[PDB]
RNA sequence: GCCUACGGGCAGGCGCCGAGGGUAGGGCCCGUGACUGGGGCGAAGUCGUAACAAGGUAGCUGUACCGGAAGGUGCGGCUGGAU
RNA sequence: CCCCAUGUGGACCCGCCCCUUGGGGUGUGUCCAAAGGGCUUUGCCCGCUUCCGGAUGGGCCCGCGUCCCAUCAGCUAGUUGGUGGGGUAAUGGCCCACCAAGGCGACGACGGGUAGCCGGUCUGAGAGGAUGGCCGGCCACAGGGGCACUGAGACACGGGCCCCACUCCUACGGGAGGCAGCAGUUAGGAAUCUUCCGCAAUGGGCGCAAGCCUGACGGAGCGACGCCGCUUGGAGGAAGAAGCCCUUCGGGGUGUAAACUCCUGAACCCGGGACGAAACCCCCGACGAGGGGACUGACGGUACCGGGGUAAUAGCGCCGGCCAACUCCGUGCCAGCAGCCGCGGUAAUACGGAGGGCGCGAGCGUUACCCGGAUUCACUGGGCGUAAAGGGCGUGUAGGCGGCCUGGGGCGUCCCAUG
């Protein structure tokens, strides 16, 4: 059965992008939509929009790519080169502030769930708090 | 009985002592209650004796009889001296 | 002990001029001037390409040999240099250069680094008014490095300071020729030392 | 494994078995010789190799290679043995140290002398 | 602070005493999962007042018997048999698991 | 029996607990060891030629029976079986 | 040592008030103290008694952490709890009597194996592994096993009682002894030190002090066992002696190396010569503060200083690849090498010698062991169609894990302050 719906979200985006889908729908959730809200700001996705599939709450994620390339394979650079779930059910991953990590020498994101919100590594380290280490992106 | 005495901490031919509060019975260089200043018998430095008076005064005030060389060193930094009239 | 034995020869194994000798290392006699190949039966024969180890090794040796120094004293400094806040490649040379044996030579009291170690060890050197004779003593900035009042009259002491008539001393140092004193001003920045070493290769050799 | 599997069953560290049991933890043992014989080597090699069978202070009866171009070992030679297998002679996981007890150094040896108990000759 | 734990009664069968089952969660020291280990405490019930299924608070105490070093502190929540069942079935299954034998 | 201020104390005597030992009867772990199983080896020979090519009866496999052994056959199963 | 008295005060029963596990107060009854010595003798010093608090040192108890085997799966009857009693400084099956039938275990009970634990240390990028002499902290033992006595404190290493094993004395009834204190003897072993100096220092015991004691400790000795520092020279010196080695016989190599020239001056000689040690004490002052005075050094005639002053130990591994370093000769699957792959059967850069070279240098190698390399137990950080690896298939227990919205709790989790 479904056990991690945030994995499922991330992985939906991952697989989507690799086929250069313009967009994919993901069953909605206050939480997921927060993570998306983050991904939006940081420019990994053009944005998400809340839609309705058969009267079921969903979230249309609109993916973003590189420019076309010359050479014999022209499939654009990815913008979300690597997305990956860190704290998972059946091994949760809590990080204290002085243990929140750096993703790709500052070039990537770690998305954190804290008692002060869903924060990026930088956002969280600025508010001086830590929490559950959800995923990493770059 | 609690004592104020010397705990050697130098090398060989390099004696460096440490003024300390400790139960009579502990090893000359053992777990001590509280350190109250160092003392360097050879005076290799302009500062070969410090004491922290006010602490030592406290410990004497609850009767930590100090050894003879220690009383001397204490006295020298004037743990005992009063004032005026 | 330290290395005693034939030197213009390491001059040759390293294939560059180490100035381990002195008055003739400068003349048309360094055998680099006469036989620039390495010592032995086979130095005439064309070389094999060096392994990475080879190049890492030799660059280490070249640097070490230049300075006198045992590998145990050498490695121990490179060790100390890594424990330093700094760019160890540079920090190292600064540390090397801080040796009394060396400071003396750079000062121009001794013809060479080898001759310098004796000048130190036989007591001919003042550091801050006192005697020092460990070639390994570390000179810090602000230190004054003089000739003993006693040893003031040596032929080489006087003969060498008369070459100072026309040399000028390193930029991190100051010489008082007449007074026979020198002062150590600061550590030499990398750009001051102009050795034929690629310090980085040395570092690499040690991270194996 | 899953995580819960490692929490449940852990990881099994790896135990190292000693290729030199006869020396019960020490670096050499002394023994006396029983058989001192020659033995024919293994796979692609030919020769007649010198081997001693040695009764140890550790109780074990083991066989030991006698290194060196020529020796002087015998039915009651007191000798000392160290680690060091010989690939060609199987069931030989110890060497005999030369120049100790009743094992002479090699005579005439002028090169890797410390490995053969030969002292440095004068006038060389 | 005398220690205070919270747990459930799994045993009446003792004179002036209850067995309290206390759970504790904590991350695994290497694998960092949260693991649910547990312990049984013998608690002085001077009045029989606490029945089985009661969740209770229990407090560090001047020694009573050999094993009794805790007093029952107060009632947290009474009637909670699900937990007690989990204790008993965990127990019952033990009589399997053997090697002397089994049945059909 | 001793001391006493006549209240009692001391020696001594008995009893439980008890280290240890005795008899019987179990269980366990090391030392030696009569007689033995194969096994891996390790020098190139005996008698076969099962497998590798369709290996000259496709091969393998569990289980049987025969055979000292290699193997043979029976009953199924597998293709990791060649045209 | 003991009885009587005063009892500030305390102890005990009983009752009340606050407090709350046996805490503080209070009231009647009871019960409990004591020691003298010295002198600079009409008052000072040391000591005595009961009690309240401090100080320091310990007992006991609880949470959490604490190696391997499941080819050890069930363990337990003082066992688990109760009530009462004994004992203790005090809780407690710690002990005893009676009552109840409990206690523990797959979150590994019980059994077997191994081990003193830690601050740390070694390694490692980390995580982790490994280790716990030497220093410091806790524990445990003092020839094996019991046991209590003195006491603030022990069930006591150089105290006591008994049994056993060992050794010695013995008149054969009996008795003696305990280095895992320092040094040493001996055995065992690959292997581990002087039957040294000193109580000068610091520390400890006893004393008013002078002092006594102190194998704690402060030092010397022996061992490259380890780390660090130092030396065996420095400068000049040939198109380059000899000898040894290679050679295509032209020459090349050791090699500025040597010789030889100047310079310096470890060793050593003479002279001076420590710091560590100033208190205890005595005197003035008050017995305080403060001031004055004297005694005291094992190391050690050492370190260190001054003057003089001699060119004055070098060895070990290695040179096929990993891996820095190549030639000749001997040998001929022999002798031998060998960490691994391999080398040697007549041209061996791998055996052996030589020259030459490389690497370190009072050290260099070898063996043994830990960590590394070994993402080769994979938390970081691995796998399972054919490489080792999916249970023959299902059912389902414990357990693990689990959709969308809102709200409470705040256990996990996160932040701050403090210990
Ligand atoms: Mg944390
Ligand atoms: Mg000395
Ligand atoms: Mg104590
Ligand atoms: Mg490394
Ligand atoms: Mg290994
Ligand atoms: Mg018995
Ligand atoms: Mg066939
Ligand atoms: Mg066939
Ligand atoms: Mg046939
Ligand atoms: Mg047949
Ligand atoms: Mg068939
Ligand atoms: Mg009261
Ligand atoms: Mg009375
Ligand atoms: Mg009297
Ligand atoms: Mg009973
Ligand atoms: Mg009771
Ligand atoms: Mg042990
Ligand atoms: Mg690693
Ligand atoms: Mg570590
Ligand atoms: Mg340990
Ligand atoms: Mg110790
Ligand atoms: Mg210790
Ligand atoms: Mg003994
Ligand atoms: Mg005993
Ligand atoms: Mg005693
Ligand atoms: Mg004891
Ligand atoms: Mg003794
Ligand atoms: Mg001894
Ligand atoms: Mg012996
Ligand atoms: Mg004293
Ligand atoms: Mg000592
Ligand atoms: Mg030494
Ligand atoms: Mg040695
Ligand atoms: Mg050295
Ligand atoms: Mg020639
Ligand atoms: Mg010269
Ligand atoms: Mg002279
Ligand atoms: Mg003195
Ligand atoms: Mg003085
Ligand atoms: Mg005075
Ligand atoms: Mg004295
Ligand atoms: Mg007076
Ligand atoms: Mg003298
Ligand atoms: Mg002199
Ligand atoms: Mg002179
Ligand atoms: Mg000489
Ligand atoms: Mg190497
Ligand atoms: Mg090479
Ligand atoms: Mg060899
Ligand atoms: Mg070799
Ligand atoms: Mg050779
Ligand atoms: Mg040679
Ligand atoms: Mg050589
Ligand atoms: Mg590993
Ligand atoms: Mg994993
Ligand atoms: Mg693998
Ligand atoms: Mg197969
Ligand atoms: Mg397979
Ligand atoms: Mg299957
Ligand atoms: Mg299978
Ligand atoms: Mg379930
Ligand atoms: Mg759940
Ligand atoms: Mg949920
Ligand atoms: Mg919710
Ligand atoms: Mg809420
Ligand atoms: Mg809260
Ligand atoms: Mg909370
Ligand atoms: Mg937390
Ligand atoms: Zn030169």
């Amino acid at each position: 059965m479904l056990t991690d719906p945030i994995a499922d979200m991330l992985t939906r985006i991952r697989n989507a992008t690799r086929v250069y889908k313009e967009s994919t729908d993901v069953p909605a959730s206050r939480f997921k939509e927060e993570i998306l809200r983050i991904l939006a700001r940081e420019g990994f996705i053009k944005g998400y929009e809340r839609v309705d599939v058969d009267g079921k709450p969903y979230l249309r994620v609109y993916l973003k790519y590189g420019p076309r390339r010359q050479g014999p394979d022209p499939r654009p650079e990815q913008v979300i080169h690597h997305i990956r779930r860190i704290s998972k059910p059946g091994r949760r991953v809590y990080v204290g502030v002085k243990e929140i990590p750096r993703v790709r020498r500052g070039l990537g994101i770690a998305i954190l769930s804290t008692s002060k919100g869903v924060l990026t590594d930088r956002e969280a380290r600025k508010l001086g708090v830590g929490g559950e280490l959800i995923c990493e992106v770059w | 009985m609690v004592k104020i005495r010397l705990a050697r901490f130098g090398s060989k031919h390099n004696p460096h002592y440490r003024i300390v509060v400790t139960d009579a019975r502990r090893k000359r260089d053992g777990k001590y209650i509280e350190k109250i200043g160092y003392y360097d018998p050879r005076k290799t430095t302009p500062d070969w004796l410090k004491v922290d008076v006010e602490r030592a005064r406290y410990w004497l005030s609850v009767g930590a009889q100090p050894t003879d060389t220690a009383r001397r060193l204490l006295r020298q930094a004037g743990v005992f001296r009063q004032e005026a009239r | 002990g330290r290395y005693i034995g034939p030197v213009c020869r390491l001059c040759r194994r390293e294939g560059v001029k180490l100035y381990l000798k002195g008055e003739r290392c400068y003349s048309p006699k360094c055998a680099m001037e006469r036989r620039p190949y390495p010592p032995g039966q086979h130095g005439q024969k064309r070389a094999r390409r060096p392994s990475d180890y080879a190049v890492r090794l030799r660059e280490k040796q070249k640097l070490r040999r230049i300075y006198g120094i045992s590998e145990r004293q050498f490695r121990n400094l490179f060790e100390e240099a890594s424990k330093k806040k700094g760019v160890t490649g540079s920090v190292f040379l600064g540390l090397l250069e801080s040796r009394l044996d060396n400071v003396v030579y750079r000062l121009g009291f001794a013809v060479s680094r080898r001759q310098a170690r004796q000048l130190v060890r036989h007591g001919h050197i003042t550091v801050n008014g006192r005697r020092v004779d460990l070639p390994s003593y570390r000179v810090r900035p602000g230190d004054e490095i003089a000739v003993a009042e006693k040893s003031r009259n040596l032929e080489l002491i006087r003969q060498n300071l008369e070459a100072m008539k026309g040399r000028k001393v390193g930029p991190w140092l100051s010489l008082d020729v007449e007074g026979m004193k020198g002062k150590f001003l600061r550590l030499p920045d990398r750009e001051d030392l102009a050795l034929p070493v690629n310090e980085q290769l040395v570092i690499e050799f040690y991270s194996r | 494994p899953t995580i819960n599997q490692l929490v449940r069953k852990g990881r099994e560290k790896v135990r190292k078995k000693s290729k030199v049991p006869a020396l019960k933890g020490a670096p050499f043992r002394r023994g006396v010789c029983t058989v001192v014989r020659t033995v024919t080597p293994k796979k692609p090699n030919s020769a007649l190799r010198k081997v001693a069978k040695v009764r140890l202070t550790s109780g074990y009866e083991v066989t030991a290679y006698i290194p060196g171009e020529g020796h002087n070992l015998q039915e009651h030679s007191v000798v000392l043995i160290r680690g060091g297998r010989v690939k060609d002679l199987p069931g030989v996981r110890y060497h005999i140290v030369r120049g100790v007890y009743d094992a002479a150094g090699v005579k005439d040896r002028k090169k890797s002398r410390s490995k053969y108990g030969t002292k440095k000759p004068k006038e060389a | 602070p005398k220690k205070v734990l919270t747990g459930v009664v799994v045993s009446d069968k003792m004179q002036k005493t209850v067995t309290v089952l206390v759970e504790r969660q904590f991350p695994h020291p290497l694998y960092g999962k949260v693991i649910k280990r547990s312990k049984k405490y013998l608690a002085h019930d001077p009045e029989e007042k606490y029945k089985l299924g009661d969740v209770v608070e229990i407090i560090e105490s001047r020694p009573i018997s050999k094993r009794k070093r805790f007093r029952v502190l107060r009632l947290v929540e009474s009637g909670r048999m699900d937990l007690v069942e989990k204790y008993l079935i965990r127990r019952q299954n033990y009589e399997s698991l053997s090697k002397r034998g089994g049945k059909a």
